[PDB]
């Protein structure tokens, strides 16, 4: 995250650190106990598919403060539309080995209805971006996970003040100080309605970041709803990968 | 009515035949008498941060 604060411990308490061999793979949102959201192309180069680790109730990577809890990912579950290397289609839907115990600092984002996400959400000027990904476009990576409120765009509005399809926004800024960067990819564009956040993005990608003329592209969560829900309904299938079919 | 100031609903709303809609919630809430809001039933109900919470509790 470029040109954000440090996310207060506990505040963002849905965000999870995805891990492969013990180093920093991507973000993601917990949804439910056992639900995590994150973005396909994190898994696009995956070999060992058995030592993926989400972790919940992060925050300083430097220490340890048990509040941490981790888990193995037990599925990847990746639209069959979605091209590896690409940004359509950009999401990821992971089931945990075991559920995370809620606590102060680990909490689900809540999935929304369609409707209520198209009709009201989607209008909502400002939603929350986090993450700990580099602090500046070929910068380091944040110890500290940070966050950002950037204003969402519509589609035509992007393309004249810069191919975003149907399955994505742009969202932040196009001056380059503020930005969601790489590091972030998986993690939440979460909208606050009336005393509730709801999941509505997430970090999808870009070559680069915090570049002058261009904005954040996130996967547009409300496209994914019914797929997202029948897939949390259905019985876990041996094998981390799977690709299901969109729609 | 939900297309339009979210049919007076805090969360989810549905257009019913005729001048009708009836408002819904989240798992890990309920609907109040007045047919609109949602109250939390669980301790660590979605969308909620408890440590800010717990500041205006
Ligand atoms: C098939 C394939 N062929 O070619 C490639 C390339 C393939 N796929 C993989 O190599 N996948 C592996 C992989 C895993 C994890 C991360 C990454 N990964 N690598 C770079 C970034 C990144 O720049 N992200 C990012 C984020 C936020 C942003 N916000 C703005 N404005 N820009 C942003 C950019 C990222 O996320 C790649
Ligand atoms: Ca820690
Ligand atoms: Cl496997």
């Amino acid at each position: 995250i470029v040109g954000g604060k440090v996310c207060p411990k506990g505040e963002c308490p849905w965000q999870v650190l995805l891990l492969v061999n013990g180093a920093q793979l991507c973000g993601g949102t917990l949804i439910n106990t056992i639900w995590v959201v994150s973005a396909a192309h994190c898994f696009d180069k995956i070999k060992n598919w058995r030592n993926l680790i989400a972790v919940l109730g992060e925050h300083d990577l430097s220490e340890h403060d048990g509040d941490e809890q981790s888990r193995r990912v037990a599925q990847v579950i990746i639209p069959s539309t979605y091209v590896p290397g690409t940004t359509n289609h950009d999401i990821a839907l992971l089931r945990l080995h075991q559920p995370v115990v809620l606590t102060d600092h680990v909490v689900p984002l809540c999935l929304p209805e369609r409707t209520f996400s198209e009709r009201t959400l989607a209008f909502v000027r400002f939603s929350l971006v986090s993450g700990w990904g580099q602090l500046l476009d070929r910068g380091a990576t944040a110890l500290e996970l940070m966050v950002l409120n950037v204003p969402r765009l519509m589609t035509q509005d992007c393309l004249q003040q810069s191919n975003i399809t149907e399955y994505m926004f742009c969202a932040g800024y196009s001056d380059g100080s503020k930005d969601s960067c790489k590091g972030d990819s998986g993690g939440p564009h979460a909208t606050h309605y009336r005393g509730t956040w709801y999941l509505t993005g997430i970090v999808s990608w870009g070559q680069g970041c915090a570049t002058v003329g261009h904005f954040g592209v996130y996967t547009r969560v409300s496209q994914y709803i019914e797929w997202l829900q029948k897939l949390m309904r259905s019985e876990p299938r041996p094998g981390v990968l799977l690709r299901a079919p969109f729609p | 009515i939900c297309v339009n100031e979210n049919g007076g609903c805090e969360q989810y709303c549905s257009d019913h035949t005729g001048t009708k809609r009836s408002c819904r919630c989240h798992e890990g809430y309920s609907l109040l008498a007045d047919g609109v809001s949602c109250t939390p039933t669980v301790e660590y109900p979605c969308g909620k941060i408890p440590i800010l919470e717990k500041r205006n509790a």
